[PDB]
């Protein structure tokens, strides 16, 4: 799967 | 910080592993997570293959991208957890890495 | 779910380990956590002892009490994480368990 | 040198471990040992819990006190042995550290 | 039986691993092997990343396809070897799995 | 340290 | 990489 | 348990 | 390069291990190999002892003689492989090293 | 019970290991022990080879003979201990088994 | 080395 | 067993 960081 | 939880259900179809992610509502999903503050992602193995799968880690083709800070694993290989401090923005892809009791090859989830 | 973060600072005083917990604001605390919904607790080792400390697990005198569901550990022994699904109410006490490079004795935090 | 032998019997009471030490005469004791010359202490696990206990080491809150020089462990986790060269006088307290097959928490004997 | 030998050179470009295979003549190749009788394939790690890479195994998305019978690994993580008895015809794809000393994420070669 | 579960 | 078995 | 060294 | 294959059959006679090597034709042999170019030797364990034997490595009284370059082992302890680049001429003797499930002693094949 | 102590000094001569046993008086001996009641034998590694030797166990060609009941090992590979309950009379021969940091071959003491 | 048990 | 290298 993928992780998306939107800090 | 948020703690997100995904179940990693593994079945066999045509003799090979199929990974089906479910969320905390029992819904099939992609096992993707968006992280909007420092937090954790916990993956729980539900192995329905009869092949003795255990997590051995979480693998990355771009392991130094900074998206995931750390991986922890339980002693029984039923859990992996990701630490994501959410400092570096961007996206990463990973594959679960598992041992099995049928042979000495490691098992990867889809690229 | 909430993800809580504590730093486990270990110093030596009179030749022996002292564990000082700090919270995400840099404040000294007891490293106790109250869990009010399913979530995680992440402990990060800051070893200032020069004794090569690494986490090897988290130990319990009442390990079957159901308060903590699972423990995960990073490959470098710098992180342990607790999974607490917060189904069973009550209180548990635990001690960190660490290896060291000076001798073959395991190191425990205070009872 | 003297080689002393203690059996570590572990039962469950109210769902939790109870450690009962027996000596070479079958007598219940505290599992304490006085060392008056360089020698060894051998602890043999008799796990009656059905929780798959194995020794993983011996833990100390004051691991650098010099009372115990080294700990050895058998590959099956049924034995731990302490080396005590009896150079440093004094007293130390320790807790056995064990894995179990019911969960991923480590088990400690009483402080 | 034939024993084939490939060197797995790993460099960093833009901070991330690049895998370059060389054959026994020093030629860059794809690290693919055709097996026409029972034999072995030996992969030797040449880590030029400064990230402390070690092989931990060889991973497969279709680990039960029968193309590779077994994987062996050296104690220092510098070698992996594949046993291919060449009974089952067909093709399989694999990714090397490596630990690194910079972080606790596993490193995968390209899908 | 101690954990207190208040579910 | 890939392996191709031609037995 | 405890160990007591009396050397 | 040549890949040679030997089966390591272990039986018990008078309560103790007996190692019987068979070649790819099913013939009893000594499990000796002559290496005339760079190649591999693969040993497959067939444990008929009921003592839970697993390879843990291959041991040498003259481990720095250069005759064997490396040893790899499978995760299940059923295979060991030797890498022999056949640069250094000469002869070496080795003993298989195995764990067993009956006791905590390692098992060696004959000197 | 008696606790006996032997130092296992390892040097290199002509590039290969030489094992020299010393007793508690500093005398060179054969490292043989006669056991006349239940007790332990503790072997301490003094590696002077620069080859990074660590004990990994103690190996026996007749591992089920009952002469030695168990082997324990320290986490740093500097100590092995034998438990000998001295019930079964007779004689056994063993070889120390060690890893080294120069190559992936195990090191054995003399047959 | 060798061990000799004389119980 | 023994290995004999004849390179």
């Amino acid at each position: 799967p993928q992780i998306i960081n939107r800090p | 910080g948020l703690a997100q939880f995904i179940k990693v259900n593994v079945t066999l179809e045509n003799g090979e592993p199929v990974f089906i992610y479910t969320d905390a509502n029992g819904q099939v999903c992609q096992g993707d997570i968006t992280v909007t503050q420092a937090g954790t992602i916990t993956y729980l193995l539900n192995d329905q293959t009869l092949k003795g799968l255990k997590f051995v880690g979480v693998g990355f083709v771009t392991p130094f991208d900074g998206i995931i800070d750390a991986v922890t694993i339980s002693s029984d290989g039923m859990l992996v957890q990701l630490v994501d401090l959410d400092k570096t923005p961007g996206t990463t892809k990973f594959q679960f890495v598992l041992s099995n009791t049928a042979n000495t090859l490691l098992v990867l989830s889809a690229d």
